[PDB]
């Protein structure tokens, strides 16, 4: 006889009381059966194979398990520590931060210097610009890398995500008003099909989907190019009337140079203007990422050449 | 046609239960069976208890280590499993019940010895409804799936099949199907499957497959609110051109209830009759076929579906009116054998899906 | 014809923007950076809209695996992992080179879920509670079953029997009472059996009021557009909406004078507008006899000079051209949508009226144990009283003000599969479009265009000169700003073509 | 202090940030060109130039300095989160046979390169004086040039999906979990 069963369930009671008075108020107005299975379940067994301190991590700076040390409230996650340790293999015992082990254990404020010096004359010998370094690294704990803050800041089209993740300029019923400028009053005119295509409210049906493209807002059709639904939580939507900025030439791979600040972005234009075995870095009207002038009306003169020589060289 | 109809259930498949809160109810297999034997169709199939699988035949297709951390998993010792529920995703979306390797060794048993039956020749039509777990990949539980029973079964009937055709009519694409066939040439995989911001993330017009299972692989993506009129116009020629230029020894159909109306993940508009058309259709073909029950989760509609399906298997039709079953309350208001559609808007399109079929068949064009 | 080929480029592209890609696409090209492939694709995403210049491009440049996007390639390093039953044709079917792990391929985003009305929210919780319910009772029937089977045995599947005792026994006793099993059995087994007889009990009492807590809630959770129908329709039924959706329609045709085309296929909808007009116009306390009717007698004139259908027999129940300004235009609007919406429902009358009236009922259960008749006591069950002409004495209430909105709704959701939910909001368009006749009549500038209308339609035989002396006499006394309507109109077969002059009259 | 770091060498190291951290990649270790032979060739290549006996010298000590800190530092602070279960892997491959990590010996001329990223942050933390801080930074704008001139062959553009030569390698769901979920 136990009175501990009865402790709750989904309809909020010990599911033997009935049916809550209160929900009875609120929730009313005012061929043979299956015991013959049994018999005829014929056991099956022809298989062909029947005869077989804190919330964050100190190094990563991130959430999860963590083994935090007593002396020092700095958590560190398990695959964040130098070396890692397997959970399952317990250290079992006082468990230190590197700087918490070396400010408790060799903490010589007067002959720290000492240590110091007596590893700058051992490695005198050999490595004496590196001697300092190498004392230190051992006084510090172990840490995730990151960039320092310049390699990062001489590219303005790259940002630091929450956890220290790369990011870019590509993060990001019947509705009628999706189909206005909503800043001019116009249409919005899907590219291939040439139309707006509203529709009607008395008939929904005769309504396309329309997405205006995020870089260039050129608006498309749902049904003109083939996707499914839109874009709301990936990344920024790109119209398919953008630069590839990557090919993989038959194999080999190419990539447009990245965007640099405008301090270190060197500018030049050719003067042959006839024909440049140059990138795709080119811009309409340290020498290492320049930008070069492509000459507009150059390209007229150069893609023909081009498409010329393929067809005298597939003409023989 | 008449077929020989080969049945596999097991009584206590009712006994294992998600959390609380879970969308995932083996019982509508429990009231599909009480369906099926109150409409007196037993004096219409074979009624079987397929031995449960094995460690063994669960590892042809999944990891040993998976295994053995399935077979050992169990609510009261899970944190001594912290490295193998998120190495495996055992997590939250897949959750640790008391039943749950032997849930699993059943669905595997009965997957295999429908197989086994279809290949030994002792039917040529067998329904097993406690599989349909098309999502787990050989090393991980995903999409409230443990173990890839649709995979074992492929298996087993390639021994005696050259080729097997697996459709997939789940508003959630057949990820780990496709993937434990993405390479091979054997198996066609053809998901039906609502595609964009959903769940499986995968299965785009554009995944027909690698190596010697290019265009061995075909998606049909999918908007919210398909009809019956509109999947079917979709599903039946995109399933002809399929038999005529691929030509199956077998076929295996995943009867995922989500794509019904009323779904409780579901946004397809679906009904009964939209739901059974399918399989009558692809029954209507004449080769060895599977089935097996996936999606679903409003376990009357499903239920209902399951026993019309398991009737139409048997060339007869079901009435509308109930038998009435043991779980004769779950019916509502007028306990009849049918899904009521709702009136929300479709959003496919001819365009959009005449684009659809002409890609799928321009894939189609280098199968024969 | 090849640099103008390339001023036809530019043209047609039409912005400088655009066409600063396609030059750098051009580019990329020519430094034998990118291949023809990819460059006929992009020139067939710019032009190929067009037919004469990208077919000469493909026939002047001499045109003449496919990895998949949510599947990566993992190392050879990462792939052989020991699976034992794996045979030698198992290892060459299978594939696990590629994996796709779907939060790859959301971007690490996640998915977006489908939007479910309160009325489903409560499907689902009873479901959840029935299932509980139901799992228990059958797990612990089972277990009951299994005891009674030793018990028998005794006198003189490895987990479930587990399960159903853990939860029975709670003080954490179970263990031992399991152990001892294992080695006692009928006070378990009488245990079980009580705890079934209270959960039977309860299952019962839950089942009686998650049944009448269904009835009220099933057939909303269906009306998916008629829950949110009135205030779409309210925000939808403006002038601004027809007259964007016009100008948009005349846009599309002129990025290539039938703009609108509405055909009507019956006559007696008419009828049944006329009297819920009057039925409106005699409840509303808004406006004076006179003025009501004149309301009545304004719409009847209207329409029988409109149409031709009759003068008496409206009262006992060549081609015109109408210029018109936005007043009437909408007023015509409302008229449309009103016919349009009765038309809809008067089509399918015959299956609503076989299915109602050949509605079986189960008698297994439902005549036996639980009979529901709420929509049945009140009336509204659509029993005889075909659907169209009961759906108009419902719509006569509903203006009267006696028939509940939530009665109306729910019926025409019963009676109606929910299709047709279009008529929850009648009162109000007809309310609408009372109102636009009262202001069509009470503003001097349209009732002078009405008399220039009634003028032009019943002299019935004119020469080409009409159209242009009736236009510049709507235009005399029409403004320079807004907007005029051609509303074309065949009496010979009931077609109405409208065609929309914004300005292009001056 | 003021590393005057090449621009192309800051978009490799920005490049192998995003591939790491955004793509979930991981450099295909061990390196086919490790920071030894990198470092012994640009040792071979300059010194056999140099004349003077303290310029030729102090390269040698360089070279070695820079060895030493290396196999001290990766780690400790060269390795993101999601690398160090790559680094706990080879740490237990190289206990099972009893074989001390030797990091020199496995990564190669992309963690160096790190390495040399916050040379300037890690001297400013020391006692380190100003007439050999910029000898330091002299020599490795030096070693940094001699990179700079030979780059097509330590940071070349392939396809971990079309070629397994590639220098990085996709990681697997198991391995992204495992990696980042604890
Ligand atoms: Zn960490
Ligand atoms: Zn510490
Ligand atoms: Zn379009
Ligand atoms: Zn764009
Ligand atoms: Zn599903």
């Amino acid at each position: 006889t136990i009175s501990e069963d009865s402790k709750v369930s989904v309809t909020g009671l010990p599911l033997n009381k009935g049916p809550s008075e209160k929900i009875k108020r609120e929730s009313l107005w005012n061929d043979l059966k299956t015991f013959l299975t049994e018999n005829m379940t014929e056991e099956s067994n022809i298989r062909s194979t029947i005869g077989w301190n804190e919330d964050f991590c100190s190094a990563c700076n991130q959430s999860g398990s963590f083994l935090c040390c007593d002396t020092c409230p700095k958590s560190f996650h398990f695959l964040c520590l130098d070396p890692p340790i397997d959970p399952n293999n317990l250290p079992k015992g006082d468990w230190h931060c590197n700087e918490c082990k070396f400010k408790i254990f060799i903490n010589n404020s007067m002959a720290t210097l000492k240590k110091i010096e007596s590893n700058f004359i051992k490695q005198n010998n050999n490595v004496k610009i590196f001697a300092k370094l190498l004392f230190n690294i051992d006084s510090h704990n172990p840490k995730q890398f990151q960039l320092p803050n310049y390699i990062k800041e001489t590219f303005p089209a790259v940002k630091t995500g929450s956890r220290g993740q790369y990011s870019d300029e590509n993060d990001k019923s019947y509705n009628p008003d999706t189909h206005i400028d909503s800043n001019s009053g116009k249409f919005l005119i899907c590219y291939k099909c040439n139309q707006t295509r509203l529709g009607s409210w008395s008939h929904p049906e005769n309504s396309r989907l329309i997405m205006t493209c995020d870089y260039c807002q050129t608006p498309w059709h749902l049904d003109c190019v083939p996707r499914a639904s839109f874009k709301n939580l990936g990344s920024k939507w790109k119209c398919p009337l953008h630069s590839p900025t990557k090919v993989y030439k038959k194999y080999k791979v190419w990539k447009k140079q990245r965007l640099i600040n405008k301090k270190n972005q060197l500018y030049y234009e050719p003067l042959q203007k006839i024909g440049y075995q140059n990138n795709g870095n080119i811009q309409i009207i340290n020498q290492d990422f320049k930008i070069t002038q492509i000459d507009e009306n150059s390209i007229k003169y150069d893609f023909f050449d081009k498409i010329y020589k393929s067809k005298m060289v597939q003409k023989r | 046609d008449k077929r020989r109809v080969a049945y596999f259930y097991d009584a206590d498949v009712g006994n294992y239960a998600y959390g609380a809160g879970h969308p995932m109810k083996p019982h509508r297999i429990r009231m599909a069976h009480s369906l099926i034997m109150n409409y007196g169709l037993y004096k219409k199939m074979e009624i079987y208890r397929a031995k449960p699988a094995t460690k063994q035949e669960m590892c042809q297709f999944h990891t040993d280590e998976y295994i053995d951390f399935l077979s050992r998993v169990t609510p009261d010792n899970l944190e001594m499993f912290k490295r193998e529920s998120v190495k495996f995703n055992v997590g939250d979306d897949c959750p640790v019940f008391d039943g749950l390797y032997e849930y699993c060794s059943i669905s595997g048993g009965g997957s295999m010895e429908g197989a086994a039956r279809l290949n030994r020749g002792k039917c040529d039509v067998a329904v097993n409804y406690a599989g349909g777990l098309h999502h787990a990949k050989k090393s991980e539980a995903s999409g409230f799936c443990y173990l890839n029973d649709i995979v074992l079964g492929i298996i087993e009937l390639l021994r005696y099949h050259p080729r097997v055709l697996y459709i997939d009519i789940d508003v959630h694409h057949g990820d780990g199907v496709e993937e434990a066939f993405y390479t091979t040439d054997r198996v066609m995989t053809c998901s039906f499957h609502k595609y964009g911001e959903f769940f499986p993330g995968t299965g785009e017009l554009r995944d027909i497959g690698v190596g010697a299972g290019k265009n061995y692989a075909v998606n049909v993506p999918l908007r919210d609110g398909i009809d019956d009129a509109t999947y079917r116009s979709v599903f039946e020629p995109v399933i002809k051109k399929i038999m005529e230029w691929y030509q199956p020894s077998a076929v295996v159909l995943q009867c995922g209830g989500d794509s019904l109306s009323g779904d409780r993940l579901g946004c397809f508009n679906l009904s009964m009759e939209g739901h059974a058309n399918c399989v009558n259709y692809v029954k209507s073909f004449g080769i060895p076929m599977m089935v097996v029950g996936g999606g679903g989760y409003t376990m009357r509609n499903v239920a209902r579906t399951w026993c019309f399906e398991t009737g139409l298997l048997n060339n007869v039709v079901l009435d509308k009116d109930l038998p009435y079953n043991e779980y004769y309350e779950y019916y509502g208001p007028d306990y009849k054998l049918s899904v009521r559609p709702s009136n929300m808007f479709n959003v496919n399109t001819p365009e959009y899906l005449d684009k659809v079929m002409t890609n799928i068949f321009a894939n189609l064009e280098n199968t024969k | 014809e090849e640099v103008t080929f390339f001023e036809k480029a530019k043209r047609y592209i039409g912005n400088k923007h655009l066409y600063t890609e396609f030059l750098k696409i051009l580019n990329l090209y020519s430094q034998d950076i990118l291949d023809l492939d990819d460059l006929v694709e992009k020139v067939d995403f710019y032009l190929g809209s067009n037919k004469e210049l990208f077919t000469w491009f493909k026939n002047f440049v001499g045109y003449q695996e496919a990895f998949g996007p949510s599947y990566k390639r993992l190392p050879k390093s990462d792939t052989f992992m020991p699976c034992s039953g794996r045979d030698d044709m198992c290892w060459e079917v299978l594939n696990d080179e590629w994996v796709g792990h779907p939060v790859w391929a959301s971007e690490d985003s996640g998915f977006i879920a489908h939007r479910k009305n309160q009325y489903e929210e409560t499907l689902f919780k009873i479901e959840e509670e029935r299932h509980e319910y139901d799992f228990y009772i059958e797990s612990n029937l089972r277990t009951i079953q299994c005891l009674e089977t030793i018990v028998n045995k005794i006198e003189n599947s490895m987990t479930i029997y587990k399960k159903v005792i853990r939860k029975v026994y709670d003080k954490e006793r179970g263990f031992e009472i399991i152990d001892a099993l294992h080695e006692t059995a009928p006070v378990v087994l009488k245990r079980l059996k009580q705890k079934d007889e209270e959960w039977r009990r309860a299952q019962r009492e839950w089942n009686k009021v998650w049944r009448e807590l269904e009835q009220k809630v099933f057939f909303k959770s269906l009306d998916h557009l008629g829950l949110t129908f009135k205030q779409a329709d309210k925000k939808l039924l403006t002038t601004k909406q027809l007259i964007s959706e016009i100008s948009s329609i005349k846009v599309d045709q002129t990025n290539k004078k039938s703009q609108l085309d509405f055909d009507f296929p019956d006559k007696n909808i008419f009828y049944d507008i006329l009297c819920l007009a009057d039925t409106f116009i005699t409840h509303t306390t808004a406006y004076s006899n006179p003025d009501k009717e004149r309301l009545k007698d304004l719409l009847k004139y209207f329409i029988s000079l409109f149409f031709s259908i009759s003068f008496e027999k409206i009262e006992e129940s060549s081609i015109f051209n109408l210029f018109a300004n936005t007043n009437i235009y909408i007023f015509f609007r409302h008229w449309t949508t009103i016919y349009e919406r009765l038309l809809e429902i008067k089509q399918m009358n015959e299956r609503v009226t076989k299915e109602i009236n050949t509605r079986s009922t189960v008698t297994f259960a439902k005549d036996l144990d639980l009979l529901s008749s709420q929509l049945s006591e009140m009336g509204l069950d659509f029993v005889g009283e075909d659907a169209y002409k009961q759906v108009l004495r419902l719509s006569r209430r509903l203006i009267n003000g006696d028939l509940e909105h939530q009665w109306f709704e729910e019926s025409l959701r019963q009676a109606y599969n929910n299709k047709a939910f279009k008529l929850y909001t009648i009162d109000k368009v007809t309310q609408s479009l009372v109102k636009h006749a009262h202001t069509l009549m009470t503003d001097a500038k349209t009732a002078e265009i009405m008399a220039l209308f009634v003028k032009d339609r019943n002299a019935s035989t004119t020469s080409a000169k009409d159209q242009i002396i009736y236009r510049l006499q709507v235009r005399s006394h029409m403004s320079n700003t807004e907007n005029m309507f051609r509303i074309e109109f065949d009496k010979r077969t009931l077609h109405v073509s409208i065609q929309y002059i914004a300005l292009d009259d001056l | 202090i003021s590393l005057q770091i090449p621009i192309k060498l800051k978009s490799v190291l920005v490049d192998d940030w995003e591939y790491v951290t955004k793509d979930k990649k991981i450099c295909r270790l061990p390196a086919d060109v490790t920071v030894e032979m990198v470092l012994n060739k640009y040792e071979h290549e300059v010194s056999q130039e140099l004349e003077s006996p303290g310029s030729q010298s102090q390269l040698s000590e360089y070279c070695a300095g820079l060895k030493l800190y290396f196999d001290k530092c990766l780690g400790n602070m060269l390795l993101y989160r999601l690398e160090r279960l790559q680094y706990d892997e080879l740490l237990k491959k190289s206990s099972k046979d009893q074989k001390p990590l030797v990091p020199i010996r496995i990564y190669g001329a992309i963690h160096l390169l790190r390495l040399i990223s916050v040379l300037p942050e890690l001297i400013s933390s020391t006692t380190m004086d100003l007439q050999s801080c910029q000898l330091l930074i002299k020599q490795t704008e030096d070693f940094l040039v001699w990179l700079l001139m030979h780059v097509d062959e330590y940071f070349n553009d392939k396809d971990p999906n079309r070629s397994d030569d590639a220098l990085y390698v996709n990681t697997s769901s198991q391995y992204e979990g495992v990696a980042l979920g604890m």
